[PDB]
């Protein structure tokens, strides 16, 4: 069946996919730390992280069968078990957000056993059911080798080099832009190397240039006789005074000079001069506009132009809105990707190990980054229900009320009418 | 000037100098100065 | 993407499943790498020969993998990558940019230059002259534009030639660069973005366009994405869906196709305006279809009549 | 000019000298 294979480089276990030496696991870890230093890159990959940490997660039954009691009770188990972990769900996401800087984030799952105080990894609930605790965790600088599997097809296993070699099904791995099915995927920093390298060096040339701009520096020209140790005390005293003049001259009120002046009859030129050093040219390239071009290019690579341009009146970060921003949709792709890793990973492991073995599974979802524009929503419904179309439903009356920030109304207590005039 | 990566290191050890805010080849090295 | 089928067989197999029906399926690759395919095998008159190896051998048959071509016009398996019609501006831009970086690097205007008589430079020179050269070296390597910046230089206008021998000055250029590289690079970048029709990346989201295919203001890039999606849909339909439909038996004439939704929902206000202005007069007849389409435009699913909204909890 | 720190400190000991507002280095010094 599998007549082919995903042979990327297969050099020595280490993935030699990227032809650039600097951007490979032994050194790519070195480079990404460097690239994170620039504010333009740092802010670009920090706005994305903020969005993920902002959304919430809730376990729900599948697309259909939301009415089933057995499924609905399973969600209550999972939602409670999500917060049971010793590190909050949000904290796990923060550890996951190492995603952007490296392109992948391993997380060795650790399963607490029979719920019940007990010990090992203590936990609330005592329904003697399996659960999660501790790592996740993990860092990208520890993983040395990725173990293969015969023909290199479907080999998701790696060590953590003392060494703590882990098997394939023990951890979750998140792929940013998995293209050839390589474990490391592709960090978003990969397609921003060229602007960054150009931007940093030209910035560095500018700073050095300002420091070495000696135009206007005071220059004192003395005859060689003055400069020395065997010179007469009067001459040596003169040189000492010039040293203080150089070291202490400012542009205060009493600024001025009384210098000796002697135009030599020979050569028709003066011997002593106090002059300000002058340059007879201008710098070729305008460094100011040069850096600005690269900064926009870096933000273009991460599609984070909102950082520079700012929030517009026709762009929005709301996923459900009809005018989602380019950057806002990018986090959606990232958000969906985590949901896809959920397929084989923890929930399936939790489900299968605990037995049950049901065809339908329980899936995790995400909410919107920001609430959609109510005014468009408000104009929509109010002006389209009086004509027909919309059929009023509990779902409609709940989503609309939840947009404000409320919860589905209890019909048990209504609003009074005696006051309503 | 500074060409020989060598002379620069020897001149980088002399205690009697000035701590420059930034010099060439600074932002590509982790262990900054 | 070589299709690798699968049979549930009550799990306990090479490719485990979760639905116990003993039906054929798919797993694993797809996948596959473009840089591995060495040679493409033809078929006599070259008509309809989609087969290649993956370098006994590892040659794959024509009907075992799916081919997704970009702009197939002459039936070439490789199709035509969009980078092809953007090669030239890219090369121009990269060249000019490298030249600009090199030029910035070698912008030696304003560097200190010290002019010493030749006798100073040497090894047999008097120890004082060696100390002089050493201090000049320290000045060159250490001098900055701090607040005590200054200089006390020896100077002597030689009676002959009427020129000074010790010469401290800043190197100066007497010309300017012929071409303005920045504008050129910006022009080439604009051309590159034009090639992929991704102007929205630089210009930004304009009020005369949108990313909704179903909208009447669909952007050009969105239309290209639509073309790509249609190509993917057609390839999927004629390929693996058909293979699964046939091989697994059944053998029904009519096949099931895959469909895709819209990238972004259309302008809600415009849809509302259209419906309001066309239904209150008649024209469009209200049915279940509109009532679910608009409600899913909101983001919901067809209303459950089993649970309508109360009347008490209202006006 | 300012090419020797030891010279720099030695010249700072002189009491009969003007006091400048801002000096090189007074941006990364904890105690000004």
């Amino acid at each position: 069946g599998e007549v082919g294979s995903l042979g990327l480089k297969v050099r020595s276990g280490r993935i030699y996919e990227e032809p650039r030496q600097a951007l490979r696991f032994p050194e790519s870890i070195k480079t990404f730390q460097l690239m994170m230093r620039d504010p333009s890159v740092a802010a670009s990959v920090n706005i994305i992280k903020m969005f993920v940490r902002k959304v919430n997660w809730r376990f729900v039954p599948p697309k259909g069968k939301e009415k089933d009691a057995k499924m609905i009770e399973r969600a209550n188990f999972f939602n409670s078990l999500m917060n049971d972990m010793e590190h909050d769900w949000a904290d796990f996401i923060n550890s996951v957000m190492s995603f952007c800087t490296y392109g992948f984030c391993v997380n060795e799952k650790v399963y607490k056993k029979r719920q019940g105080k007990k010990g090992k990894y203590p936990s609330k609930y005592n329904d003697g059911l399996i659960g999660w605790a501790k790592l996740p965790i993990r860092n990208q600088t520890t993983l040395d080798k990725w173990y293969f599997d015969s023909d290199y097809r479907k080999v998701i296993g790696v060590r953590q080099n003392l060494t703590r070699k882990l098997p394939r099904s023990k951890f979750l791995l998140f792929k940013y832009d998995d293209e050839y099915g390589n474990p490391e995927g592709r960090s978003p920093l990969l397609n921003a190397y060229v602007p960054w390298k150009y931007k940093v060096q030209i910035e560095e040339f500018e700073a050095v240039g300002v420091s070495r701009d000696l135009v206007g520096m005071p220059k004192i020209g003395l005859p060689p006789d003055y400069l020395g140790e065997d010179a007469e005390p009067e001459k040596k005293a003169f040189v000492k005074y010039c040293q203080e003049v150089v070291n202490d001259l400012i542009a205060n009120d009493r600024a001025g000079l009384i210098w000796p002046r002697f135009i030599d009859p020979e050569t028709k030129e003066d011997i002593f001069e106090f002059s300000l050093v002058s340059r007879q040219g201008a710098k070729a390239y305008d460094t100011g506009s040069i850096i600005d071009r690269y900064s926009k290019q870096i933000m273009m690579a991460f599609m984070s132009d909102v950082l520079a341009m700012g929030q517009s009146k026709y762009g929005s970060f709301s996923l459900a809105d009809s005018k989602t921003s380019l950057l806002a949709m990018s986090v959606d792709i990232l958000l969906k990707q985590i949901k896809n890793v959920i397929n084989r990973d923890l929930v399936a492991q939790t489900y299968a190990l605990n037995m049950w073995d049901d065809e339908e599974h329980v899936e995790i979802v995400y909410d919107d980054i920001e609430t959609p524009d109510i005014e468009s929503i408000g104009s929509y419904v109010q002006k389209t229900v009086a004509v027909g179309a919309m059929e009023v439903d509990k779902a409609l009356s709940d989503k609309l009320r939840e947009h404000i920030g409320l919860e589905p109304a209890d019909e048990s207590k209504p609003v009074s009418e005696n006051l309503s005039p | 000037g500074g060409i020989n990566q060598c002379d620069i290191d020897m001149r980088r050890q002399n205690p009697c100098s000035v701590k420059k805010y930034t010099e060439y080849g600074d932002a590509v090295r982790y262990y900054g100065r």
